[PDB]
């Protein structure tokens, strides 16, 4: 059962907020590509 | 909200549809000042602030 979060303390002025469909021996493999061009 | 303690809402991520303001008959005042509400239903903005 998922009971900690410890990631933040604040959130104090909010630009953009988005919810989505969750995107997830090793059995599984991710691989991601994370890119900043022109905001 | 009272005009002194006046409540923002930042309206992100989503389609604005000005006509059904604009066309409404319920609205008395409606004056837009740096923009014409014609081609609001067209423009693009990052934030609206509310
Ligand atoms: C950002 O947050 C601080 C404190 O939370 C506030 O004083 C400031 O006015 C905010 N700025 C904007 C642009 O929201």
């Amino acid at each position: 059962m998922e009971s900690e979060f410890r990631v933040y303390s604040s959130a104090n002025n909010c630009t953009f907020e988005y919810v989505s469909q969750p995107f997830l021996n090793f059995k599984n493999l991710r691989e991601f590509v994370f890119k900043n061009i022109d905001g | 909200a009272s005009v002194y303690a006046w409540n923002r809402k930042r309206i992100s991520n989503c389609v604005a549809d000005y006509s059904v303001l604009y066309n409404s008959a319920s609205f008395s005042t409606f004056k837009c000042y740096g923009v014409s509400p014609t081609k609001l239903n067209d423009l693009c903005f990052t934030n609206v602030y509310a």
